[PDB]
RNA sequence: ACACAGUCGGUACGAAGUCGACAAGGUAGUUGAUGG
RNA sequence: GGACUCCUUAACUUAAACUGAGGAGUCAAGUAGGUACAAACCGUACAAGGAUUAAUUAUGUCCAAAAAAAA
RNA sequence: GUGUAUGUUCGAAUGCUACAACCACA
RNA sequence: CUAAAGAUAGCGUGAAAGCUCAAAAA
RNA sequence: GAGAAGGGAAA
RNA sequence: CGGCGGCUGUUGACGGUCCAAAGGUAGGAAAAUCCUUGUCGGGUAAUUAUCGUCGUGCGUGAAAGUUGGUCCGACUCUUCACAUGUCGUUUA
RNA sequence: AAAGGGAUGUUUAGCCGGGAAGUUAGCGUCUAACAAAAAAAAAAAAA
RNA sequence: AUAUAACGGAAGGUACGCCGGGGAAGGUCAGAUAAUAUUGGGAGUUCUAAUCCUCGGAUUGUAUCACUCCGGCUCAUUACUCCCUUGUUAUUGAACAAGAUUCAGUUAGGAACGAUAGUUCACCGUCAGAUGUAAUACGUGAGCUGGGUUAAGAACGUCUGGAGACAGUUUGUUCCCUAUCUACCAUUUAAAAAAAAAAAA
RNA sequence: UGGAUGCGUUAAAAAAAAAAAAAAAAAAA
RNA sequence: UGGUUGAACAAAAA
């Protein structure tokens, strides 16, 4: 018990006492007097060296820089956007929820606004660190997107092959530099910027000709670990490649070099395969995804190089893949928590009595077991599926749907449902009336196809006759009474 | 009040007694195995019956809790496993895996809940009079049945009193959880039996213990 | 109050309260206390759990605060014994 | 025989650790009151209006009570009644402008107060003191009681006093019947256009939207 | 019911519940001993209390607060019949 | 008890009134018990 | 008079006229500030 | 051969605006302010007299009642 | 689970009236 | 299956029987 | 947010 | 005018011892003395009243008079009777 | 400056206590708590 | 040498009283003590909590004991699940019947008379089968009585030498006020049915 | 040809009831 | 969460 008999017996004072006979606004005296920081560049980079894991802690340190200094050093700002991406990075348990609540906070905003004003201060050595932490937070970024990938289209030939592989898969998922002329511009109508398309083709073809060219100059240096190859690439980053091709539908993709030239993605599955055993591949990770997803996709869209993608992959690689999707692959796989607007939606949708609409429901062929695809919503009365656009557009009124969206797009066309896209630039302008008024229109273009399945809580039919008079008086007809009427 | 002012006991004696427990006797042991470990947490999944998507985002995704509920719902079209609708509920706490209102959406839809009643004594018998649902219970050889369709009407069309042939089992099914415990219990409420005597009612699994003068 | 000439300043404090007199004999029998507005359930002292820091001196703030603390609902409760604070 | 009437903490959880231990209500779950289903989503809230008559002088106020404290109301009421956002101000006249408050069954009071307000008027002489009545009775009777007798006590208790509650007018409905000043709850318009589509759409091919509609078909009927 | 100013758990089934009564209670209930059902309330009356802005005129030592100062003030030299015998030579 | 001298000082009197006991009585009672 | 019955303050003319009076009016001596 | 508050004490039932001591502060013999309301607590650049200027005392800043929450 | 209904007390006392001991299982 | 099991911690019987807990495994 | 323990009633 | 015992052995006829002028006798006696309503008896449904009685307790007490017979008193009290508005309880 | 009876005049105490009292009265004389610029314990020393 | 040791130096009564001056059932305190639980102990076949007795500490509280001019009648007002009546089905050492201990109200209707006695509280008797308790200046005497009790007379016992006296006992002994205000119960034509109210310039 | 009273007779139900004394969009009589 | 609710209960939660 802290009772301090000291105080209680009166044989010291309390701070409370001596200070009620003071002014009331005298300064508390500074105990510890430590001389102040002279640069804060080197005392910030301390703090953020032992900070790594709590957003908040992340965005307390930028807040503070900002308040002591309007032009905090640009390498620091780098580092704090690198970090904040890195706790969200890949293999977290967060919700997409809680991106999206970093990304409206305003400081996140004026950092943003930070490392847009000094743009031109971006080095070479900051690009895949930047699109990395961009690729991780969801935050595609079309003010400082212009700089990054000119310096990657710049640095083409200097970048290292795992540099080039994890580029391409964050710009593939980011939904930028696909195949698709005049989808690859930012900026207003007004002023836009240069066109962007093949970028990613570009990074798969430099690292097919980096491949090819170690048949010609083979080498047997030191490898970093059994997994990595002489290119120091590890299974991860050709099965990251293989799955951009996929996002980007660039099946058909090859070196130009020569005529009878090997598909660039069969070349990635079989480099991505050749170290990995069954019992390495259990724990793979998202290798086993990325290579099922391709293979999927390959057989949903029946390219012209089916034959030899199939043939890259080892047929019990296929099937362990195939018996182990529905154990934790795709459940690990797939966004965790909730999305704002897919919660937006379906109340709009609530609103609106949409009974039939399921939430992440998935669709696939009339003949396949096993479905790799989930739709944010699917309004399965009307054969349509509510696909939905977080992401910012590359410009104001031009928003454009992430590599995931589009390759899960492609999905449900050849699955033979309906497409609706939500994009959130233009929706959250409306409110609630103009995005009721709004979906009612969306669905009056798709009208009931089909009759909608209830999910109906069961029920003893028979009895709906039965009649409960509450308030209805206990009956005394006869004395004694024969019986006790409740 | 509190918060503005201190008690008697906290300000004079400091609140002692909080602590001047004897530490024996205890009903329970403590917890002593959690050692602080600071565990590697895992991303549990489980495998529901895809009746769980009657609980959707209301109860999924729009719920305060401290880690991420992931829901998913796998629909297509002896057990082999591919080849089935069913709802993939995930999380990084096992705790919430385990919710009854899980389990209860899926048997509202598919099997309901039951519970059982067991009558005792001489001239002890729950009949119908002459059919559902004129349910009628007499509780010895000279008291006078009562009359229960009043629970019948309250509860129809969501549970369903059955009686044994023999008239000494009355087992409440339903679709319900909350609506058939109500019903089951004001039924024992009021055919419970005299600890004396015996003779009565009372809930499986919990009988009555018999009192002597 | 009324043939009461002279009570005593709590019996008076308690008399000029605005509640139902069945609260206000809640809170004379000490089930029940009434603070800044509002009539609550008194705070419930745990053997072996630390105290509301409210309760306790501001010396002894740091003391309790270190204690062991109970943040389940009443089922949950598996303290040997429980009383209101007073 | 007679017990005490159910009240709120008889119909729901209550967490003697939490600060808001139960939640009260002005009256049950099912006797909160509602809107009638085939008459409801027609109107809307301006939640406030205001009426300048430069020619007598006297302006109005007409405020939405849904969903505000009665004291957090009644304060701003009493300022408005006493005139004191005025620049001509005067203590010694009933200086503010009218005010009309609709929705007064919807007033919410924080806590526990529903369950155990109580309120007093005096019997001059009378053996067995002032009469009490109790706030959810006052609530049954007459919604309107429960934010006059706030601002009644809250302006001062000079002689003016009844100038300005004769000034004030409430209503536990939507709709005031005075017959020369605007509504506050009005009828609901139309959603303003906007220039932009919110989504795109993309269509299946006719053959495969097919095939999956006939497959289905059998499949669900 | 055992009606009681406090509330403990008798054995390994007892558990503490809140009873909606006149007012809501605490209690305890048992499914083995049916005297081990318990509710709080017929505790001891509550104490006056003592406000927290008195705290510091209450606890820990409390000097006078108008200081003792007269008394060594006191010489002859403030006062007017006793300044002429004050002799700085003698 | 009452009024007269169990009253306690308020926000503005320092502790200290007039004909007041409950502080003397409450420190003395810190100091030596009763 | 609410008042040991006092004390300090205490209403701000006319247009109540009219053959009136920068930018717009759809001509009212009417109007300019304000999209989520 | 005064009163009350404070500090230290003897007597008292570690009681009393109780009784009795040693020192400071107010009242007594000092207004107007705060402390809800008839001395003793807080505060005063304490009241010769007049006036429609000003000040951070105690102490306040939802209303009774003067006093902050642009974009 | 098992020597064991351990010894003494007790008309008895078999883990659970009360005391002693609190050993024992490849 | 492994491993663990108080001359007994809570029940229960006139005495026995019977259930739980401790320990170990999962 | 406090003997907020003058009245109203506020986070 | 005034006064008229104490501590002890055998309930003590009968002794011991101290003191004194004498150690309060006869007769009243729970009294205008003592006292919350002493024991027993009459009166009552029930008797802190009253009468008688015991001499149990406190005691009183002999012309500063003790105990009694009869009659008496605008004296203080107990009991029976009477028609009764004293009363349940009031009305014309 | 004697004795007895009757008249006249005066007084018949302080302190604590309803009061009776009990005790007490010149001089000397035993029983004492206040705090850290009483702690190098804001100040000093050293640097 | 002397008395001042009361050491700055000893008759009493007054209830027949008189004059001048001044006033103790409360307000306050909380020791015993009252309420609530709680701790220890002792009872209850076995059992610390069905229930009973007691001890310590805690909080709350003031029925009883330790600043004026008794009792009864009449009329009452307020508090306390409180004496009878309620909570089918709290607990019970709850078969039933008669009961016990608490907790609980939108507080609903009710609890008769006497002997001795100045009495209150009590004892005894009848009826009934429903001890009630406390406060309101131990409610109420400008509303009533005056039995006790606290003046002048007088007597017994007892104390002194006495006058006289006794928190000993007795008998007798003038109980005022025409209601101004507050309160309450009754009570009250109205615009006019008294008089007057004369402008504009 | 009657009056009052209880020692006579009846009721013990209604309280949004029995009933009342101020119709009130009249904001400077 | 359920008019389920006089001293009685069911569902969910951690
Ligand atoms: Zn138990």
């Amino acid at each position: 018990v802290g009772v301090l008999a000291s105080l209680t017996s009166g044989q010291m004072t309390t701070r409370e006492y001596e200070e009620a006979f003071l002014p009331r606004r005298l300064k508390r005296i500074k105990v510890f007097n430590t001389p102040p920081p002279s640069e804060l560049p080197a005392f910030f980079h301390k703090r953020l060296d032992n900070a790594h894991s709590n957003p908040r802690s992340i965005l307390k340190l930028y807040r503070q820089y900002m308040r002591k200094d309007d032009y905090p050093a640009y390498d620091w700002l780098v580092r704090c956007f690198c970090h904040l991406g890195n706790v969200f990075g890949f293999n977290s348990f967060w919700a997409t929820k809680d991106k999206q609540v970093i990304q409206a906070l305003p400081s996140f905003k004026f950092l943003v606004y930070d490392l847009i004003e000094r743009k031109h201060l971006i080095e070479a050595r900051q690009v895949p660190r930047l699109l990395y932490a961009f690729a991780c937070l969801e935050y595609r970024s079309w003010h400082l997107l212009p700089t990054l990938l000119e310096h990657v289209e710049a640095n083409l030939e200097k970048w290292r092959t795992p540099t080039l592989a994890n580029m391409a898969l964050t710009l593939a998922l980011l939904g930028v530099g696909d195949d698709a002329p005049d989808h690859n511009q930012f900026g207003p109508p007004d002023l836009l910027s240069r066109d962007y398309t093949g970028l990613v083709s570009k990074l798969a073809l430099e690292v097919h000709r980096r491949l090819l060219a170690l048949q010609s100059a083979s080498s047997s240096g030191p490898r970093k670990s059994p997994l990595h190859d002489s290119l120091g690439c590890m299974p991860f980053d050709y099965a990251g490649l293989a799955f951009a091709l996929t996002l980007q539908g660039s099946y058909d993709l090859c070196l130009p070099s020569d005529e009878t030239a090997k598909s660039t993605l069969a070349l990635f599955l079989q480099r991505a395969c050749e170290p990995l055993s069954l019992e390495q591949l259990e724990n793979s990770g998202w290798v086993q995804f990325f290579l099922y997803q391709t293979l999927y996709c390959v057989d949903v869209e029946k390219p012209k190089r089916e034959v030899e993608v199939k043939k890259a992959v080892p047929f019990a690689f296929q099937k362990h893949l195939h018996l182990s999707w529905l154990d934790k692959i795709l459940i690990n796989a797939q966004p965790q928590g909730n999305e704002l607007l897919q919660l937006d939606v379906d109340a709009a949708l609530k609103r609106l009595h949409i009974t039939d609409a399921l939430i992440n429901c998935s669709a696939g062929r009339q003949w396949d077991e096993q479905h790799c695809w989930f739709a944010g919503h699917l309004v399965r009365s009307r054969n349509l599926a509510l696909e939905y656009d977080y992401l910012l557009p590359l410009g104001p009124g031009r928003p454009k749907v992430s590599g995931w969206l589009a390759c899960k797009r492609r999905m449900l066309k050849a699955f033979g449902l309906n497409v609706a896209t939500i994009h959130q630039s233009f929706w959250s302008l409306l409110n609630l009336e103009q995005k009721d008024v709004q979906l009612t229109r969306l669905l009056a273009q798709f009208p009931p196809v089909l009759e909608a399945v209830k999910d109906e809580k069961k029920a003893y039919e028979e009895d709906r006759h039965l009649r409960f008079q509450r308030h209805a008086r206990q009956k005394f007809e006869t004395w004694p009474p024969e019986k006790l009427e409740i | 009040g509190v918060g503005g002012s201190y008690g008697y006991d906290a300000f004079f004696r400091g609140a002692a007694e909080v602590l001047n427990g004897s530490n024996i006797q205890l009903p329970h042991l403590p917890e002593n195995e959690e050692q602080k470990e600071g565990k590697v947490y895992q991303l549990h999944s489980v495998r529901f019956p895809p009746q769980v998507r009657r609980l959707g985002a209301n109860y999924f995704f729009r719920r305060q809790r401290a880690v991420p509920l992931t829901y998913y719902h796998h629909l297509v079209e002896a057990q082999t496993g591919r080849g089935q609708a069913l709802c993939f509920v995930a999380s990084a706490n096992p705790g919430y895996l385990q919710s009854k209102e899980l389990e209860n959406a899926v048997f509202e839809s598919t099997r309901g809940f039951a519970c059982q009643l067991i009558l005792e004594g001489r001239g002890v018998k729950a009949y119908f009079d002459p059919e559902w649902p004129n349910l009628m219970v007499r509780l010895g050889v000279g008291v006078k049945p009562l009359a229960l369709r009043r629970l019948a009407e309250q509860y129809a069309t969501r549970a369903k009193i059955f009686v044994d042939k023999r008239g000494l089992l009355l087992t409440v099914h339903g679709y319900d959880k909350c609506a058939v415990g109500t019903l089951a219990m004001s039924l024992f409420n009021h055919l419970q039996a005299n600890p004396y005597t015996m003779k009565g009612a009372h809930v499986a699994m919990h009988p009555i213990k018999k009192k002597v003068t | 109050a009324g043939h009461k000439h002279s009570e005593s300043v709590l019996q008076q404090f308690y008399n000029r309260l605005p509640v139902r007199k069945r609260f206000l004999k809640a809170i004379r029998k000490g089930t029940l206390i009434w603070d800044k507005g509002q009539v609550k359930i008194p705070p419930i002292a745990m053997q072996g759990y630390g105290l509301p820091n409210k309760l306790v001196l501001p010396h002894q703030k740091e003391f309790n605060n270190k204690l062991p603390k109970f943040k389940g609902k009443i089922n949950q409760l598996k303290a040997t014994r429980i009383w209101f604070q007073d | 025989s007679q017990s005490y009437p159910k009240g709120s903490f008889h119909e729901g959880h209550i967490n003697p650790f939490a600060d808001v231990q139960w939640i009260s209500r002005p009256f049950m779950k099912r006797n909160m009151p509602r809107d009638h289903h085939p008459l409801a989503k027609q109107h809307t809230s301006l939640k406030a209006v205001t009426m300048l008559d430069e020619e007598s002088g006297n302006h109005w106020h007409v405020l939405d009570g849904k969903g505000r404290s009665v004291g957090g109301l009644a304060a701003q009421v009493v300022r408005l009644l006493q005139g004191k956002h005025r620049v001509d101000f005067t203590p010694r006249t009933a200086a503010g402008d009218s005010v009309i408050v609709v929705n007064a069954i919807h007033l919410k009071m924080a806590g526990h107060t529903w369950d155990t307000k109580v309120y007093k008027f005096d019997r001059k002489t009378h053996p067995a003191g002032p009469k009490i009545i109790t706030a959810k009775t006052i609530m049954a009777r007459n919604p309107a009681m429960i934010l006059n007798l706030a601002v009644k006590r809250m302006l001062p208790p000079n002689r003016l006093r009844p100038i300005m509650y004769r000034k004030l007018f409430v209503y536990a409905g939507a709709l005031h019947p005075h017959w020369q000043v605007p509504q506050v709850i009005v009828p609901a318009k139309t959603p303003a256009e906007v220039s932009f589509l919110p989504f795109s759409v993309e269509r299946a091919d006719p053959v495969q939207a097919a095939a999956r509609i006939a497959a289905l078909g059998d499949r669900m009927k | 019911m055992w009606h009681r100013g406090t509330l403990s758990l008798l054995c390994s089934s007892c558990r503490y519940v809140v009873r909606k009564w006149h007012v809501p209670i605490l209690g305890v209930d048992c499914n083995a001993n049916p005297r081990h059902k318990q509710a709080l309330s017929v505790p001891a009356p509550r104490s006056r209390g003592i406000p927290k802005h008195l705290y510091p005129f209450l606890v820990g030592k409390q000097y006078p607060r108008h200081p003792r100062w007269r008394q060594a003030f006191t010489h002859r030299s403030r006062m007017g019949k006793y300044k002429p015998q004050v002799a700085r030579n003698g | 008890n009452r009024n007269p001298s169990a009253r306690y000082p308020k926000k503005g009197n320092k502790g200290c009134r007039p004909v007041c006991r409950a502080m003397r009585k409450i420190r003395k009672r810190l100091r030596t018990g009763n």
